[PDB]
């Protein structure tokens, strides 16, 4: 679930 | 008094060909000017967006773009590449705030516009690199001129949550304190507590509780609560705070 990931800054910014 | 930065010559050509072009959508979207537009995007991010980026020549083109008129100002402003990015997803993406600073400033940035991996300018700034007290005010002010509530395309998370993931409690404070609302849910039902329970940030938990009206009894799609998650997490600390405060 999206909760628990941690997103990158790299994976704000690009698709 | 500083002599400023001018714009090159391919840049002011382009600029002052747009003036003249930009209330025809026709002329605008025609062959004729395809390499104008794209030679004016091409320059304007090299300026602006790279991590590179010198401040004072980012705010001398402002300055410059306003002088030709004020829809060249704000066309180029709100240009988004091919990844959907403005210089304002690029500047806070880099902790480049000094540029954030001078793009609000012109007061016609789209704060709220989205890029093509789903995220607005306010949902990056959740993860940028904040070294001093001068930037936070630059953040909030960035969040104070856009929807700080808005939902990524992915997930429908909130900036909020992506604040609360990374265990940023600087930043939380700063969308709380900016307005940001603690129960909204992505498209899962998970908030922010529940991002707080997942990922063991006992701080952030009493941060998030200690706000009026947050509700510690929501559930996600599969009946999670914050409470069943920080014990699934083993987060005994975090459950009894949980507990207490559904409870209380």
């Amino acid at each position: 679930k999206a909760r628990r990931r941690t997103t990158t800054q790299m994976e704000l910014l690009y698709a | 008094m500083r002599e400023r930065y001018e714009l090159s010559e391919k840049m002011l050509s382009a600029c002052n060909l747009l003036k003249n072009t930009i209330n025809d959508p026709k002329a605008l979207t025609s062959k004729d000017m395809r390499f104008c537009l794209n030679t004016l995007q091409h320059e304007w991010f090299r300026v602006s967006s790279q991590k590179s980026a010198i401040p004072a020549m980012v705010g001398d083109y402002i300055a410059a773009f306003e002088a030709i008129s004020p829809d060249v100002l704000r066309y180029v402003i709100n240009l988004a590449d091919g990844n959907g990015n403005t210089a304002l997803h690029y500047s806070v993406s880099h902790s480049n705030f000094e540029i954030v600073k001078l793009l609000l400033d012109a007061d016609v940035c789209n704060v709220d516009h989205q890029n093509k991996a789903g995220y607005t300018p306010i949902m990056l700034a959740a993860l940028a690199a904040v070294e001093a007290e001068k930037d936070m005010r630059i953040v909030e002010e960035l969040f104070g001129c856009g929807d700080v509530n808005a939902k990524a395309s992915q997930a429908g998370q909130t900036a909020l949550m992506l604040a609360v993931s990374h265990g940023r409690i600087d930043m939380v404070k700063g969308l709380l304190a900016c307005g940001a609302d603690v129960n909204i849910q992505d498209d899962e039902g998970s908030t922010a507590l529940m991002c707080a329970s997942e990922h063991g940030h006992v701080e952030i938990v009493k941060l998030l509780l200690a706000q009026p009206g947050c509700n510690g009894h929501l559930e996600d799609n599969d009946g999670s609560t914050a409470l069943s998650i920080a014990l699934e997490a083993g987060h005994k600390d975090i459950a009894v705070l949980l507990y207490a405060h559904v409870n209380f």
